[PDB]
RNA sequence: AGAGAGGGAACCCACU
C-alpha cells in the first residue's frame, strides 16, 4: 500500500524516496536513472521503489466513515 | 501465539547462571563452558582465540539448538595447564586487542577528518 | 499498419476492438469451425516462404499466451516449467494473500486476508496488465538464495530473515466479521442486545 | 448513557437509545458505525 | 408486481452501470470489481457455467 | 465425481485456446472443473430468422 | 599464546558510509565485529506508541509499525540513556526514553502527507534524520486525523530490526581467493572484486597453503541513526563490554568452584 | 502496409483493445443481459 | 478478584510499559492480555500498575 | 515458522526457521537473502522457470525496468539474460559468493541468489494449531466434538 | 432410519466404534529440525500447556509435584487437575483455597507434559506401522511440531503444509508399552522388505556424498568444530591423514569417528564402473567408488544412497543389526548434525549455471534432433508409398507407429546420454543425482537436452480434431512435432503446441494420481 | 468467590 520505511533486506531508509521517485519519473527520466539518481546502488533497495504500487492513493478516494 | 518474546535472546532470569563450568570426565583436563543467552557472536571469537594457544589441545563450540539461546565451549588443554586459565586468558587477550583496535580506529578517524 | 495506428490512439479516434471486428480483420472462431481452419501460430514464421508447410492459412493466432487462463497468466516463463508445477501454481495463485479488493475497509467480509506492502513482480508478463495484477497484487519481491544451509530448508521448507520480517516483510492482517441479530417472536423467547 | 453512532453515508453523529429503531435524522440512513473507544490503546512498535 | 428477481452487478439493469470511477468511489464500490455476481442475503454468489 | 474413468477428465485437443490447459483443481475434480481462457468468449446466441 | 595487533586503514569517510581495512586479525574477530555492527550497536527507536485518535485509511498497528522503523538521531544520547527495563523510574522517564508527539488533522482538499517532520520531540537532540525529503508515515484525506504520543527507548538489533543502525555492512577477505576458500568452477566468468589487484589476463591468485585470512575490507553504510564511524566505535565498546561481563561471570564461577 | 517485425508490440495493442472493450467477465454480464 | 477486568500497566521487568487487561489474578501473580502482542503472559502483582 | 509461502511456480513450503540478519549469509556487498529455499526442490520438480525468473529478476532490478516474462517470446532466452546480467558486474549465471553468517568464512560453493516473487498463502499455523483434553463432548454419543 | 444410522461409514460400527474422536490429541503443521534426535518431536508450549499426563503422587516425586501444583495452571510447569483418592477432581485453573492443595501418597496430578514424555506421532494414511511411531517430547518455543529429517521417509511427510496428529498415552502402563514397542529406534527396519525405512534424507545425503570424497581436507579448526557435534565421541582427536605440510584431516576420518562400534560392510557407489572389478584396481579404486567400512572405520568409497539409504544391506541396516538400536539412533543424529555443520563450510546450491551445457553439446543435441526428425520424415514417405512392410503380428499402421516411436525413443536416449557427458563434475544436478538424494538422469536430460515424446494413454497425442492434433497442423500429419514430440528442453522453453501437449501429459499424470488414492485405500482396508 | 459448555442436519471451496 504505502511505501515501506526501510528496505526489507538492508534496512536502507527508502520511505523518503517515493515522492522524489515519482518526480523524477514525471521529469522524463528512465526508471534506472531515477533509481541511481536517488542513490540506490544495491538492487534489493532498487526493487523497493521499482516494484512498488502506491495503492493508498486508491484507498483515499473513499469518504472517511468516521467524521 | 507461541512466539518467544524478543528479549529471550540476551536477557537472563532469576535462577539462570550466565556461565556454567562442567568438568569433562572422558579425557583429562577438559571442561564444558555453558554460556547462557549468547550466540556465535561470542563463541566464535572465543574458539578462534583458544586455537592460538600452543597449550590448548581442543577448542570448539556449538549451539545445541538455534531456538534455545545457549552455547557450549569445550576446551581441552595440555596437562599442568588448566582450561579455565586458558579461557580467562583468551578473554583478556580479546579485550586487549579490541581496545587496541578501538584506539587505532580513533587515531584513523582523527587522521581522516583532519586531512 | 493503419489499424495499429488507429488503435494506439484510443480515446481520441474512438477506434475500439468492435471497430476492428467490423473491419473484417478479426473474427470469432468456435470449436466446430476450428476443425475446418488452417491456423497460423505466429505471422513472422508461417507466412514467409520456406520449404513450405501448407501455404494455405486461413486464420492466424493473435498471441499464443492467450491460450492460458487468468491464474496461469501470472506465471513467469510457464513454458519452462513442468505442467504439474503449472497446475499446482494455478491452485496456489488463488490463495496468495494480498489486497483482494480496493474497498476492503467498507466490506464486512468473513476471512479477509490483506497484506501490508504488496508489490508488483519484477519479472512479469504482458498479460498481467489486463488482469490488473499490478494494481491489486498478491506477494512481495524477495531476494531468495537457493542454498543448502543449517538444515531447516530441508524438505519443501524455506529459511526466512527475522530482520526483514521485523521490517514488515509479508506481515499480513486478518479480518473476521461476526454478524448477529435479535428475533422478535411470540413473546416466549426474545433476543435483545444488552450487557448481561 | 446514550451511545453515539456515526450515520454511515451522512458521516454525522447522533445519539441512540435502547430499543430504538436504527435511523439517522439527516436522511434516515439505516447503517450506523460505532465510534472509536475512549479507553487507551498502546502498541509495541514491533 | 410479479416478483423480485436478483441482479448481478455491473449489468445493464444494475445501479452502477456506466458510472465513472469517481462515482463508484462515492458509492463505496471499487472500479476494480468486475461484477458478474449476485448479492443474495448479503452473500456474493457466482453462477458456475 | 469419484469416477474411475479418465476420458471426461483428460485434456482434449479441442481445449486449445478456449480453456486453460494448466489451471484445474488437483483434488478429486481434475479436468472436470476448468477455468476459461483469457480471450475465449461464450456466444450469447441470436435468433436464426 | 596471545592476541595479534590489528591495524586500521580508512579509505574513505562520508556522512553515509565508512570504508576501512582491518589487518592482522583473525577471521572470527572480523566476523563478530560485523555482527556487532548489525546487532549489538544500541540506538534510539520508537517502541511505545499510544494512539489517541486515528481516522486514516491505515489501521493503528500499521501506523505503529511504520513509526517503529523511523531512524532517530542518537549520536550522543544513546550512551547516556539507560535501558528502559533497567531504569528505576515510574515505568517511563527522560532518562530512558524520548517523548514524541504527533497531532495532525487534514483540513484541506489536498492529500496531506503526515511525514517524519510532524514527529515533535521534547529532546532537541533526538529528532528524525530527515537535502533529502521526509519519511512518509501516512497520507490523509480531508476529515481524517491521527493523534499519538510515542516513547522511544534504547535497544539493539537482536531485540528488533528497528534498532539496527546499519543500512549495509559489506565484508570480504581475500578478494582474489589466494586461500581458495571458495572454489570457482570456471574462474574466467567471475568478475573481479573492487579490491582485486590482478591484471585482466589473470583470473584468480595462485594458491598458498601457509596463508591465513587477513586484511579484511569493510563497507559500513549507516541508515542515518548514527554516524558511520560512531557505529564502529560503539560496536567495539559493546563487544569489549560483553567480553568484560563474561569475564566477570567467569571469575565468579571460578571462585565458586574453588 | 504490413507489420514486418514490430509485430511483437503490435499484437499486444490489440490485446489491450480487446480487454478494454470487452473485459474479463463479458460472459456473465452479456448472458444475464440477454 | 478485584483486579479482574482492569487495565493494568507493567511497571517493572522485561515487559515494562505494556498495557493489558487482567484475565486471571491470584494472591501472587496475574495473567495479563497484552494489547500489543497476540499473547497473554503472567506477571507478579507487584509489577502491575493500574490506569 | 509453519506459515505457508509459495513461489509463482508451485514451489510452496512452510517457514522452517527465521534467522536474524547477522546470522543470514551475505554477498560481497551487504545483501542478505530474505528467503533461503531448498536446492533439492528444483531437480525433480523441474521448475527451471523459477531459476530463469530469479535471473531475470537480477537483470530487472539492476537495469531499472520491470522484466518481461511472456511464455512464447523467442526474444528473451537465458543467454540474452546472462549477457545483460554480465554488464552489471555480476556472474553470467547469477551465482554470487555468499559469506557465511556464523563463521564468516566464505562458502566454498557459489550460491545462486537473486530476487523472485513470493506469495504468502492464506494458511498460517495459528489457524491450524489445536490441542484438546477432556473438553466438550457430543450428546448423541459421549464422544469428543469435531473440529 | 436405524439401519441408515448403522450401515454407513459415518454410522455406529465404523464411524463411532472403530474410528472415534479421542481426547488428549493435538494437530499442527510440522517444520523440519535437524538439531534433535530421530525419536524427539518438538511440540509447542501452548500444546504442552493443554495436554496433561496423570502422574501418581509418590514420595519420590511428592515435592516436585507439590511445587507444580503450587504453580497452578498457566504457569507452564504447573498442573490443572488434582485427583483425590476417591476419584474427586479438583481444578487448578480456578484457583481454589490453598488448604486443599496438599499432596499425600495416592493422589493423581494431571500435570502439563514436559520434556521426556512419550507421544504417538502419526500421519493420516497409516498404510504401515512406521506411519505411527512414538517420539520423546522436547519443548521448543514456536507453534509447530519440530520433528527430525530422517523420520520423513517412513511418514512420507514433506513439510509443505503437512500437519500431523499427536496422541498422548495417559496411563503409565501404556507409556511403557509405547516406549518398549513403538519407538522409532525400534521401528528402523521394516518387516515388509527386511530393510530400513529411515535412511538419510536429501540434503544430508548430498552433503555427506561430497563430504566423504577423496579430495576433501579439513583444517584443524574445522575439524574441532565438526567433532563438537559428535554425541558418541570419546574426546580423542584422530591422527591426521596429512601431518607435515598443513595438518589436514580427511573427511573419511571424521566419518569413521561417526561410524559406531566395529561394523564391516562393502558397498558400491552409484557411479562405480562395472568394468572396474574385472581388471586391476579392484581393491584400490581410482574413482573412490568402492565403499569399504572396516572395523568400524571408513576405509574408502563415497557413500551414496546405496550406502546410507533405505536399501537392504546398507551401512545403516548393518549398524542396526550388528550394533543395537539406540546406537543406530545416535548414528543417525551424528550423521545429520555433523554433515550439516560441515555443509555450512562447504555450502550446496543449484542454479541456472547447472542447467546450461557448452555450445558443442548443444550442437550435438540439435544435430541428433535433426537427424532423427529427417529419419522420421523418410519413414513417413516410405509408409505413404506402400514401401513400408508390415511387421509379422500387427498392422501396417503399427509397424509405422513402432518405427516412429523407436526412432524418437532412440533420439531421446542418445540426446540424454550426450547431454549427461558434459556436467564437468561440478554440476549440482549431477551432485544430487549421483548421490541419489533427489532426481535422476532423466531430469537432467529433460532440463538440458530435450523433454522427449509426450504420451496420452501410452501412445502419442491423438487426433482430437478431424485427423489433426491441433488446428495449426495440416491434416494427416504423423510427424514428430505434430504428434506430440517435444524437441525443446526446459532451459530453452516450449513452443505453444509443445506446451499444450506437455500439459496433456501432465494432466494424464495428475489424473492417475487423483484416481489411484481411493482404490488403493479400499484395497488396503479389505486386506486388513 | 454464586463453576459449564450442547444445537443438529444438509451442501460448496480449498488443504496434504
Ligand atoms: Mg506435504
Ligand atoms: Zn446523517
Ligand atoms: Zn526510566
Amino acid at each position: 500500500m504505502i511505501i515501506p520505511v526501510r528496505c526489507f533486506t538492508c534496512g536502507k531508509i527508502v520511505g523518503n524516496k517515493w515522492e522524489a521517485y515519482l518526480g523524477l519519473l514525471q521529469a522524463e527520466y528512465t526508471e534506472g536513472d531515477a533509481l541511481d539518481a536517488l542513490g540506490l546502488k544495491r538492487y534489493c533497495c532498487r526493487r523497493m521503489l521499482l516494484a512498488h504500487v502506491d495503492l493508498i492513493e486508491k484507498l483515499l478516494n473513499y469518504a472517511p466513515l468516521e467524521k | 501465539m507461541n512466539a518467544p518474546p524478543a528479549f529471550e535472546s540476551f536477557l537472563l532470569f532469576e535462577g539462570e547462571k550466565k556461565i556454567t563450568i562442567n568438568k569433562d570426565t572422558k579425557v583429562p583436563n577438559a571442561c564444558l563452558f555453558t554460556i547462557n543467552k549468547e550466540d556465535h557472536t561470542l563463541g566464535n571469537i572465543i574458539k578462534s582465540q583458544l586455537l592460538k594457544d600452543p597449550q590448548v589441545l581442543f577448542a570448539g563450540y556449538k549451539v545445541p539448538h538455534p531456538l534455545e539461546h545457549k552455547i557450549i565451549i569445550r576446551v581441552q588443554t595440555t596437562p599442568d595447564y588448566s582450561p579455565q586459565e586458558a579461557f580467562t586468558n583468551a578473554i583478556t587477550d580479546l579485550i586487549s586487542e579490541l581496545s587496541l583496535l578501538e584506539e587505532r580506529f580513533r587515531v584513523a578517524i582523527k587522521d581522516k577528518q583532519e586531512g | 499498419k493503419r489499424h495499429i495506428d488507429q488503435l494506439k490512439e484510443r480515446e481520441y479516434n474512438n477506434y475500439s476492438w468492435q471497430d476492428l471486428v467490423a473491419s473484417g480483420v478479426v473474427e470469432y472462431i468456435d470449436t466446430l469451425e476450428e476443425e475446418t481452419v488452417m491456423l497460423a501460430m505466429t505471422p513472422d514464421d508461417l507466412q514467409e516462404k520456406e520449404v513450405a508447410y501448407c501455404s494455405t492459412y486461413t486464420h492466424c493466432e493473435i498471441h499464443p499466451s492467450m491460450i492460458l487462463g487468468v491464474c496461469a497468466s501470472i506465471i513467469p516463463f510457464p513454458d519452462h516449467n513442468q505442467s504439474p508445477r503449472n497446475t499446482y501454481q494455478s491452485a496456489m495463485g488463488k490463495q496468495a494473500m494480498g489486497v483482494y479488493i480496493t474497498n476492503f475497509h467498507v466490506r464486512m467480509d468473513t476471512l479477509a486476508h490483506v497484506l501490508y506492502y504488496p508489490q508488483k513482480p519484477l519479472v512479469t508478463t504482458r498479460s498481467m496488465e489486463y488482469l490488473r495484477f499490478r494494481e491489486l497484487p498478491a506477494g512481495i519481491n524477495s531476494i531468495v538464495a537457493i542454498a543448502s544451509y543449517t538444515g531447516y530448508n530441508q524438505e519443501d521448507s524455506v529459511i526466512m530473515n527475522r530482520s526483514a520480517v521485523d521490517r514488515g516483510f509479508f506481515r499480513s492482517v486478518f479480518y473476521r466479521s461476526y454478524k448477529e441479530q435479535e428475533s422478535k417472536k411470540g413473546f416466549d423467547q426474545e433476543e435483545v442486545f444488552e450487557k448481561p | 448513557q446514550p451511545m453515539i453512532y456515526i450515520c454511515g453515508e451522512c458521516h454525522t453523529e447522533n445519539e441512540i437509545k435502547s430499543r430504538d429503531p436504527i435511523r439517522c435524522r439527516e436522511c434516515g440512513y439505516r447503517i450506523m458505525y460505532k465510534k472509536r473507544t475512549k479507553r487507551l490503546v498502546v502498541f509495541d512498535a514491533r | 408486481f410479479i416478483g423480485k428477481i436478483p441482479i448481478m452487478l455491473r449489468s445493464t439493469y444494475c445501479l452502477l452501470n456506466g458510472l465513472t470511477d469517481r462515482d463508484l468511489c462515492e458509492l463505496n464500490e471499487c472500479p476494480l470489481d468486475p461484477g458478474g455476481y449476485f448479492i443474495i442475503n448479503g452473500s456474493e454468489k457466482v453462477l458456475i457455467a | 465425481r469419484d469416477g474411475k474413468l479418465a476420458k471426461p477428465r483428460q485434456l482434449h485437443n479441442t481445449l486449445w485456446g478456449m480453456v486453460c490447459p494448466a489451471e484445474t483443481p488437483e483434488g478429486h475434480a481434475v479436468g472436470l472443473v476448468k477455468n476459461l481462457a483469457l480471450m475465449a468468449y461464450i456466444s450469447v446466441g441470436s435468433q436464426p430468422s | 599464546p596471545y592476541a595479534n595487533q590489528p591495524t586500521v586503514r580508512i579509505t574513505e569517510l562520508t556522512d553515509e558510509n565508512v570504508k576501512f581495512i582491518i589487518e592482522n586479525t583473525d577471521l572470527a574477530v572480523a566476523n563478530s565485529i560485523r555482527r556487532v555492527f548489525i546487532a549489538e550497536v544500541p540506538i534510539i527507536a520508537i517502541d511505545w506508541v499510544q494512539i489517541d485518535a486515528n481516522s486514516s485509511v491505515l489501521h493503528d498497528e500499521f501506523i505503529a509499525h511504520r513509526l517503529g522503523l523511523i531512524p532517530l538521531t542518537s549520536d550522543d544520547i544513546v550512551d547516556k540513556l539507560q535501558y528502559s527495563r533497567d531504569c528505576t523510574c515510574e515505568e517511563f522517564c527522560p532518562e530512558c526514553s524520548v517523548e514524541f508527539t504527533l497531532d495532525v488533522r487534514c483540513n484541506e482538499d489536498q492529500t496531506r502527507h503526515v511525514t517524519s517532520r510532524d514527529l515533535i520531540s521534547n529532546s532537541p537532540r533526538v529528532i528524525p534524520v530527515t537535502e533529502q525529503d521526509d519519511i512518509l508515515i501516512v497520507k490523509l484525506r480531508k476529515g481524517q486525523e491521527l493523534r499519538l504520543r510515542a516513547y522511544a527507548k534504547k535497544g539493539f538489533g537482536k531485540e528488533h530490526a528497528k534498532w539496527n543502525p546499519t543500512a549495509g555492512v559489506a565484508f570480504e577477505y581475500d578478494p582474489d581467493n589466494a586461500l581458495r576458500h571458495t572454489v570457482y568452477p570456471k574462474p574466467e566468468e567471475w568478475p573481479k572484486s573492487e579490491y582485486s589487484e590482478l591484471d585482466e589476463d589473470e583470473s584468480q591468485a595462485p594458491y598458498d597453503p601457509n596463508g591465513k585470512p587477513e586484511r579484511f575490507y569493510y563497507n559500513v553504510e549507516s541508515c542515518g541513526s548514527l554516524r558511520p564511524e560512531t557505529i564502529v566505535l560503539s560496536a567495539l565498546s559493546g563487544l569489549k563490554k560483553k567480553l568484560s561481563d563474561l569475564q566477570t561471570q567467569l571469575s565468579h564461577e571460578i571462585q565458586s568452584d574453588v | 502496409e504490413i507489420t514486418p517485425d514490430l509485430w511483437q508490440e503490435a499484437c499486444w495493442i490489440v490485446i489491450s483493445s480487446y480487454f478494454d472493450e470487452k473485459g474479463l467477465v463479458r460472459q456473465q454480464l452479456d448472458s444475464f443481459d440477454e | 478478584n478485584e483486579l479482574i477486568g482492569q487495565t493494568v500497566r507493567i511497571s517493572q521487568g522485561p515487559y515494562k510499559g505494556y498495557i493489558g487487561v487482567v484475565k486471571d489474578a491470584t494472591e501472587s501473580t496475574a495473567r495479563v492480555e497484552l494489547h500489543s502482542t497476540c499473547q497473554t503472559i503472567s506477571v507478579d502483582r507487584q509489577r502491575l500498575t493500574t490506569v | 515458522i509453519g506459515d505457508k509461502f509459495a513461489s509463482r511456480h508451485g514451489q510452496k513450503g512452510t517457514c522452517g526457521i527465521q534467522y536474524r540478519q547477522e546470522d543470514m549469509p551475505f554477498t560481497c556487498e551487504g545483501i542478505t537473502p530474505d528467503i533461503i529455499i531448498n536446492p533439492h526442490a528444483i531437480p525433480s520438480r523441474m521448475t527451471i522457470g523459477h531459476l530463469i525468473e530469479c535471473l531475470q529478476g537480477k537483470v530487472s532490478a539492476n537495469k531499472g525496468e520491470i522484466g518481461d516474462a511472456t511464455p512464447f517470446n523467442d526474444a528473451v532466452n537465458v543467454q540474452k539474460i546472462s549477457n545483460l546480467l554480465s554488464d552489471y558486474g555480476y556472474h553470467l549465471r547469477g551465482n554470487e559468493v555468499l559469506y557465511n553468517g556464523f563463521t564468516g568464512r566464505k562458502i566454498t560453493s557459489q550460491i545462486f541468489i537473486g530476487p523472485t516473487y513470493y506469495q504468502r498463502l492464506k494458511h498460517m499455523v495459528d489457524d491450524k494449531i489445536h490441542s484438546r483434553a477432556r473438553g466438550p463432548i457430543q450428546i448423541l454419543n459421549r464422544q469428543p466434538m469435531e473440529g | 432410519s436405524l439401519k441408515q444410522r448403522l450401515k454407513g461409514k459415518e454410522g455406529r460400527v465404523r464411524g463411532n466404534l472403530m474410528g472415534k474422536r479421542v481426547d488428549f490429541s493435538a494437530r499442527t503443521v510440522i517444520t523440519p529440525d535437524p538439531n534433535l534426535s530421530i525419536d524427539q518431536v518438538g511440540v509447542p508450549r501452548s500444546i504442552a500447556a493443554n495436554m496433561t499426563f496423570a502422574e501418581i503422587v509418590t514420595p519420590f516425586n511428592i515435592d516436585r509435584l507439590q511445587e507444580l501444583v503450587r504453580r497452578g495452571n498457566s504457569q507452564y510447569p504447573g498442573a490443572k487437575y488434582i485427583i483425590r483418592d476417591n476419584g474427586d477432581r479438583i481444578d487448578l485453573r480456578f484457583h481454589p483455597k490453598p488448604s486443599d492443595l496438599h499432596l499425600q501418597t495416592g493422589y493423581k496430578v494431571e500435570r502439563h507434559m514436559c520434556d521426556g514424555d512419550i507421544v504417538i506421532f502419526n500421519r493420516q494414511p497409516t498404510l504401515h506401522k512406521m506411519s505411527m511411531m512414538g517420539h520423546r517430547v522436547r519443548i521448543l518455543p514456536w507453534s509447530t511440531f519440530r520433528l527430525n529429517l530422517s523420520v520423513t521417509t517412513p511418514y512420507n511427510a514433506d513439510f509443505d503444509g503437512d500437519e500431523m496428529n499427536l496422541h498422548l498415552p495417559q496411563s503409565l502402563e501404556t507409556r511403557a508399552e509405547i516406549q518398549e514397542l513403538a519407538m522409532v529406534p525400534r521401528m528402523i527396519v521394516t518387516p515388509q522388505s527386511n530393510r530400513p525405512v529411515m535412511g538419510i534424507v536429501q540434503d544430508t545425503l548430498t552433503a555427506v556424498r561430497k563430504f566423504t570424497k577423496r579430495d576433501v581436507f579439513l583444517e584443524r579448526g574445522e575439524v574441532m568444530n565438526l567433532l563438537m557435534f559428535l554425541s558418541t565421541w570419546d574426546g580423542k582427536v584422530p591422527q591426521p591423514a596429512i601431518l607435515k605440510p598443513r595438518p589436514l584431516w580427511t573427511g573419511k576420518q571424521i566419518f569413521s569417528l561417526i561410524i559406531p562400534g566395529h561394523i564391516n560392510c562393502i558397498r558400491t557407489h552409484s557411479t562405480h564402473p562395472d568394468d572396474e572389478d574385472s581388471g586391476p584396481y579392484k581393491h584400490i579404486s581410482p574413482g573412490d567408488t568402492k565403499v569399504v567400512v572396516e572395523n568400524g572405520e571408513l576405509i574408502m568409497g563415497i557413500l551414496c544412497k546405496k550406502s546410507l539409504g533405505t536399501s537392504a544391506g546398507s551401512l545403516v541396516h548393518i549398524s542396526y543389526l550388528e550394533m543395537g538400536h539406540d546406537i543406530t539412533r545416535l548414528f543417525y543424529s551424528n550423521i545429520q548434525t555433523v554433515i550439516n555443520n560441515w555443509l555450512l563450510i562447504e555450502g550446496h546450491t543449484i542454479g541456472i549455471g547447472d542447467s546450461i551445457a557448452d555450445s558443442k553439446t548443444y550442437q550435438d543435441i540439435q544435430n541428433t534432433i535433426k537427424k532423427a526428425k529427417q529419419d522420421v520424415i523418410e519413414v513417413i514417405e516410405k509408409a505413404h508409398n506402400n514401401e513400408l512392410e508390415p511387421t509379422p503380428g500387427n498392422t501396417l499402421r503399427q509397424t509405422f507407429e513402432n518405427q516412429v516411436n523407436r526412432i524418437l525413443n532412440d533420439a531421446r536416449d542418445k540426446t540424454g546420454s550426450s547431454a549427461q557427458k558434459s556436467l564437468s563434475e561440478y554440476n549440482n544436478f549431477k551432485s544430487m543425482v549421483v548421490s541419489g538424494a533427489k532426481g535422476s538422469k532423466i531430469n537432467i536430460s529433460q532440463v538440458i537436452a530435450v523433454v522427449g515424446q509426450q504420451n496420452v494413454e501410452g501412445k502419442r497425442i491423438p487426433f482430437g480434431f478431424k485427423h489433426r492434433t491441433l488446428p495449426h497442423f495440416i491434416k494427416d500429419d504423423y510427424g514428430p512435432e505434430s504428434r506430440g514430440f517435444v524437441e525443446n528442453s526446459y532451459l530453452a522453453g516450449l513452443t505453444p503446441t509443445e506446451f499444450f501437449f506437455h500439459a496433456m501429459g501432465g494432466r494424464e499424470g495428475l489424473i492417475d494420481t487423483a484416481v489411484k488414492t481411493a482404490e488403493t485405500g479400499y484395497i488396503q482396508r479389505r486386506l486388513i
